[PDB]
């Protein structure tokens, strides 16, 4: 069923995953559509930065070998003392909002391992495999 | 065992400041403007809750300065009044005898420059007494010329306020509770949000409140600190007071080429019902409203103290007064037919005196001015007065309050306190059972 | 056989999908290389509306789990509504020219399930066979 | 006595004596996404179709 | 171990691909955070040519089946005249830079079969496969 934009915002995160992409394509949005003048370079700084935004983020996502994105695993193991909660207390009690509130805490941490870890290790091996 | 799963999309967002730009429709300053959508979308989010703050909403901040820009663009491209600073020759105005009207124009003559720079021209023009001073008939100055140079605004460009919306740019959202309760900040249990805002006027006034929005429920009462006095309050209405503002003067435009080229539009002759221009207020209603203004005062002081209503303390006229614009004309009010009055422990119709003024100083701002041009004929309108701008005045039970205004960031905020600006994160990660494979 | 910048427009689409690539380059182009000035904000504004008008519809294949672009099958069945012709009818006879003048009337339609069927239900599925 | 036509209409300014009028061929191009089309065909009414694009 | 920024722009090439995400997050750096103004539009154009920078290479390997980037094989052969030396010759006794001044001769050239080969054949022979 069509929600609308962020329209699971106030749903548990397991129930909001279900309608990401119709989050996702107002991240970017597009369209919109004397010189100089008021709005003149706002409207051109505004749009601008609507796309670095993006794109900052994105390519972290090309970088941790998912691309296919929304939703991808990974081979690093969660560590206990990132919130340590059970699943039902987690996805099925839980807004990301809420979640957020707890983890945003290791977020750095986090990225560490996900910006290097699988990235490094999963290839050599690939490299290797290729021999024959 | 649980894994670091990574998400996109998700639906978080952080309480940050960006560039807004607006959008309107398809007179003022606008044109250069994103058109509207003809399908305005909103979507109320159930279970979704958080706080707002109207003090430290800096979309006002930038909405103050952004109209500022525009008022000084529009400008630029005028006649510039320069060679208007000279020595006035100036004499009484016998209106109908004997003198009810108290002249407060004055039959000015001098010599001015004109397109034959070279050969000069007496001429004349009537100027309003709050324009000119005296010099040391007798010899008058225009009061701008102390302080800086005058522009004339362009006769063709208007002065009319327009609905203007503001968007944010992708990535950043548009809240906007729906509460009819609002303290000025805090939660809000009915939360929702828009692709933009509802179209607000850039109304300015000082005291006074004109052509806003409604509040609902009952009146509302918004202090950064009430009990601190050297704050303020907002007062939202709940219905629209009406008032009726007159200028009985079909006067003509004496239009002057003081070029080379450029022209200046003087002022001609005044003819018609000479009486003083002023405002007509329903007099019941105001005492109705104002009533109910003070049940909430009683809310957040107590159900045993005295309310009294006065005049400012004086000062600086642009304060002093309500001061606002129709049509390109500037208006300054007496409002102390309105605020005058009382409420214990537990037609009819008001007149206003108005006075004209045509040369004037925005937002406070000092280092320059702009002339009004005159309007030619009869200028009357109407608005909907919807809110005041009060402030608070041995301290066991009666209190005074008083009109004021000055900071013209208030009436902005007086609107976008129904919104706020939050950007997007849309990256996230979980811990989700899951190992992957090759 | 290079062709140039749009050489098999005037081809049957079958024959036009050769040369993708040689028109794919140029949607985007890239190089080109007293203050504002007539040009100043327009060889500004033009070069910006490159960059937007490309990444649109580049993030649209994006969320249509392909990426590997120009060419790309989904697990969406076409309705025999949408323009009732024989492969030999289409690809072998018709211009893509010819061929939007017909599809045109149901891009958005057929976005919807691009957008999500697939989308959707590919993922949920994967999370499963990770069960074990 | 005689007067410069142009002061009943508006200021003048002089050209620089340095800057000229000659005119300069311009070329004009399409951003990426964009393709500026080019008929070859000699013979043109004002508008319709053209065998050769 | 992170060395920083172009840490092991010193290092043979084999030595350096150790840690080619270091630099790659820097390759578009993002962040970085009276009207016009000297800098007024010269941040604007800066950070601009940066997106541009970018994509206009990254879209390269966009075309050139790969995506999952850093590294990644092709089917297309080594042509000998190429600068032939051996692997221990090359990728344990040269740097990156030392490779360039040499290989730099032939960069459109090999682009040539990059740009196509592979992308060409690699597709069709698919389209074959899904005949059943
Ligand atoms: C709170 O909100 C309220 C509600 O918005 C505001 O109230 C409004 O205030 C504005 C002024 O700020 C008033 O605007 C005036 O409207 C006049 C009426 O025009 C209509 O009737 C005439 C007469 O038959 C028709 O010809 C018009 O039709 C045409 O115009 C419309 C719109 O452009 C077109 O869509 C149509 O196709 C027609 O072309 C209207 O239906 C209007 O006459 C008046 O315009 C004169 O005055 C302005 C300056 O104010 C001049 O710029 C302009 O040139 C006009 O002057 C000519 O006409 C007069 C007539 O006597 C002559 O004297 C002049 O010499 C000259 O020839 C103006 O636009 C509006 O009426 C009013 N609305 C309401 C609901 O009452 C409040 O302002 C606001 N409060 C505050 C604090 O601002
Ligand atoms: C907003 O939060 C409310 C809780 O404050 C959520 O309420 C939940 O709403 C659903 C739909 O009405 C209820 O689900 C239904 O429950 C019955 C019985 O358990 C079951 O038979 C149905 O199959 C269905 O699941 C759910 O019980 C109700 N929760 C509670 C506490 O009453 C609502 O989901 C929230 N919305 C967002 C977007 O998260
Ligand atoms: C511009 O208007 C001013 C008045 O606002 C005119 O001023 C007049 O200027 C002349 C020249 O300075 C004065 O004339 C001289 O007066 C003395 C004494 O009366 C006399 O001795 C001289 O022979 C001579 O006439 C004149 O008095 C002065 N008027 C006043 C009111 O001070 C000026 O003439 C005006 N210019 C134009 C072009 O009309
Ligand atoms: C305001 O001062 C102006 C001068 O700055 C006075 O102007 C005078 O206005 C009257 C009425 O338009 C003119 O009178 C008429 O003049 C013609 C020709 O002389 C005559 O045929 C008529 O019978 C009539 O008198 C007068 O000439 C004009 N003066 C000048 C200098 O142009 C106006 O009177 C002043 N108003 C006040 C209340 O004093
Ligand atoms: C709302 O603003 C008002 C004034 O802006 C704040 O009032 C201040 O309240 C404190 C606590 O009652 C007063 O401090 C006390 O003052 C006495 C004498 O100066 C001193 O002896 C004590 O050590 C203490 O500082 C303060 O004077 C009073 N200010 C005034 C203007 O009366 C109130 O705190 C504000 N509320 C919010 C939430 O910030
Ligand atoms: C432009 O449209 C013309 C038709 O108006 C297309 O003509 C086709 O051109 C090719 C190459 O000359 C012909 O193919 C050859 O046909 C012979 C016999 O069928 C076969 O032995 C060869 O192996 C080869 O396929 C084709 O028959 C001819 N079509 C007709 C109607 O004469 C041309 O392909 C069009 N170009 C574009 C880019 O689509
Ligand atoms: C900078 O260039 C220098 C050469 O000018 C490189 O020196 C190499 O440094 C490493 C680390 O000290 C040496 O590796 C060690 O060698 C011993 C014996 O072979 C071995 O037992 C260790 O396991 C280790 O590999 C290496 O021998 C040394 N090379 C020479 C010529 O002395 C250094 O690697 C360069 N840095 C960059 C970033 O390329
Ligand atoms: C999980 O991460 C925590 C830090 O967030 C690691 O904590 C270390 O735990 C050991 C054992 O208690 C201590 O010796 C360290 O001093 C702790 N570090 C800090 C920052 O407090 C823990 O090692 C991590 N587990 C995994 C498997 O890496
Ligand atoms: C113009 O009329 C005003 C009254 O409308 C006169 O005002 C007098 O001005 C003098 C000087 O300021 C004062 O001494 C008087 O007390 C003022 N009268 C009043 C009623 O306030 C002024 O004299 C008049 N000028 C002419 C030339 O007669
Ligand atoms: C600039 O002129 C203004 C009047 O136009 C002068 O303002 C006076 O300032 C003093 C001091 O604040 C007050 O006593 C007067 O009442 C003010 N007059 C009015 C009309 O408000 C100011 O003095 C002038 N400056 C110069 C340097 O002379
Ligand atoms: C906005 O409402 C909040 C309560 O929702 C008010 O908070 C009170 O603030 C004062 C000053 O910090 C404290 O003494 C109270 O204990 C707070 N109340 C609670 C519930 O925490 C705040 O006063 C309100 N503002 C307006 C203008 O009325
Ligand atoms: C004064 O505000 C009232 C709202 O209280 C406005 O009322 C609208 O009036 C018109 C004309 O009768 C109706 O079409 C609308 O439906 C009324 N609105 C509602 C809420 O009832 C009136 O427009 C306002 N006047 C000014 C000038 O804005
Ligand atoms: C002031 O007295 C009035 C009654 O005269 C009180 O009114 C109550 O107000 C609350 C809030 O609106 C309602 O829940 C009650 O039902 C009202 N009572 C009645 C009689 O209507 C109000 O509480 C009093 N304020 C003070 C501080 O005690
Ligand atoms: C303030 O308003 C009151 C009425 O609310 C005015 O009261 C008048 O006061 C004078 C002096 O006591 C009496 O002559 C009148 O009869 C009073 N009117 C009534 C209705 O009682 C007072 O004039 C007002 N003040 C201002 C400055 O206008
Ligand atoms: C193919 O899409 C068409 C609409 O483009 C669908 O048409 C519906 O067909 C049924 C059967 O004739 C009617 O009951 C509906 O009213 C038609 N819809 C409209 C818009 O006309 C058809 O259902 C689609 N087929 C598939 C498998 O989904
Ligand atoms: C501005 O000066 C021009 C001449 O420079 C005036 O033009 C005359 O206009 C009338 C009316 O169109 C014609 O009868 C004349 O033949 C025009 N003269 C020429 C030279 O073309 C115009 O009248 C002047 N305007 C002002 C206000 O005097
Ligand atoms: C490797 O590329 C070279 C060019 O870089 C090719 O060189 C051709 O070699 C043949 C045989 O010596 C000559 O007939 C050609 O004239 C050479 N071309 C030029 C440009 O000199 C060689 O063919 C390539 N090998 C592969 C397998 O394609
Ligand atoms: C994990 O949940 C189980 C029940 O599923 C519970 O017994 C345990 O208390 C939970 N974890 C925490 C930290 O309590
Ligand atoms: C489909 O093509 C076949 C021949 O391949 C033909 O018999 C049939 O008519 C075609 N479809 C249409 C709608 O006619
Ligand atoms: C290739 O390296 C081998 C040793 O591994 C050497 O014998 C031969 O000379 C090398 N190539 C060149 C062109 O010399």
């Amino acid at each position: 069923v069509f929600l609308g934009f962020l329209g699971a915002a106030g749903s548990t995160m397991g129930a909001a995953s279900m309608t990401l992409t119709v989050q996702a394509r107002n991240l970017l949005s597009g369209i919109v559509q004397l010189k100089l003048t008021v709005w003149g370079i706002k409207q051109l700084q505004a749009r601008v930065l609507a796309v670095e935004r993006y794109l900052r983020d994105q390519q972290l996502l090309g970088i941790w070998g998912c691309s296919g994105k929304l939703i991808c695993c990974t081979n690093v193991p969660w560590n206990s003392s990132w919130s340590n909660r059970n699943l039902s207390e987690i996805w099925d009690n839980m807004t990301w909002l809420q979640w957020d509130k707890e983890i945003s805490n290791y977020t750095q941490i986090i990225y560490g391992l996900l910006e290097e870890s699988q990235n490094q290790q999963e290839k050599n091996e690939q490299d290797l495999l290729a021999l024959d | 065992n649980l894994w670091v799963t990574v998400y996109y999309g998700v639906p978080v967002w952080k309480d940050a400041e960006t560039t807004l730009f607006c959008a309107s429709d398809a007179v003022w300053a606008t044109h250069a403007c994103v058109p509207t959508d003809p399908n305005p979308q909103e979507i109320h989010l159930e279970n979704v809750t958080e706080e707002f703050n109207m003090w430290k909403n800096n979309m006002v901040e930038q909405m103050h300065t952004d109209i500022i820009s525009l008022w000084d663009q529009s400008l630029k491209p005028c006649v510039k009044l320069t060679p208007l600073c000279v020595t006035l020759q100036c004499t009484n105005v016998t209106n109908n005898i004997t003198d009810d009207m108290r002249g407060e124009l004055k039959n000015c003559s001098f010599n001015m420059t004109t397109e034959l720079r070279d050969k000069k021209q007496k001429v004349y023009s009537l100027f309003y007494r709050l324009d000119v001073v005296q010099i040391n008939n007798k010899e008058y100055r225009l009061i701008n010329c102390n302080t800086s140079a005058i522009t004339q605004a362009c006769p063709k460009v208007s002065f009319e306020p327009i609905p203007i919306h503001y968007c944010a740019p992708a990535g950043f959202a548009i809240l906007k509770c729906k509460d009819k309760k609002f303290n000025g900040t805090g939660p809000c249990p009915s939360v929702s949000t828009v692709q933009c805002t509802h179209g607000i006027k850039p109304v300015v006034s000082t005291q006074l409140l004109l052509n806003g929005s409604l509040a609902e429920e009952e009146v509302m009462i918004r202090s950064e600190n009430i009990t601190n006095n050297a704050k303020n309050i907002l007062v939202q209405f709940n219905t629209p007071v009406q008032i009726n503002c007159t200028r009985p003067n079909n006067n003509t435009r004496k239009s002057i080429r003081i070029g080379p080229g450029q022209a200046f539009y003087a002022t001609g002759d005044i003819i018609g019902d000479i009486r003083q221009a002023h405002c007509n207020v329903s007099k019941a209603t105001w005492n109705e409203t104002l009533g109910k203004v003070v049940k909430q005062l009683r809310k957040h002081f107590g159900n045993n103290t005295i309310i009294r209503f006065a005049n400012s303390s004086g000062g600086d006229l642009e304060v002093t007064t309500h001061s606002f614009n129709c049509g390109g004309e500037f208006f300054y009010c007496n409002t102390s037919g309105l605020f005058n009055s009382t409420w214990i422990s537990n037609n009819d119709s008001i007149t206003l005196p108005c006075r004209i003024k045509q040369i004037i100083n925005m937002w406070q701002r000092i280092g320059q001015a702009m002339y009004a041009p005159p309007i030619q004929g009869v200028i009357r309108c109407v608005s909907n007065i919807t809110g005041l701008i009060l402030t608070r005045d041995t301290n066991s039970t009666t209190e005074t309050f008083r009109p004021g205004g000055g900071d013209m960031r208030d009436n902005w905020r007086s609107e976008l306190y129904k919104y706020k600006v939050v950007k997007i994160e849309p990256l996230g990660v979980a811990p989700t059972r899951c190992k992957r494979r090759v």
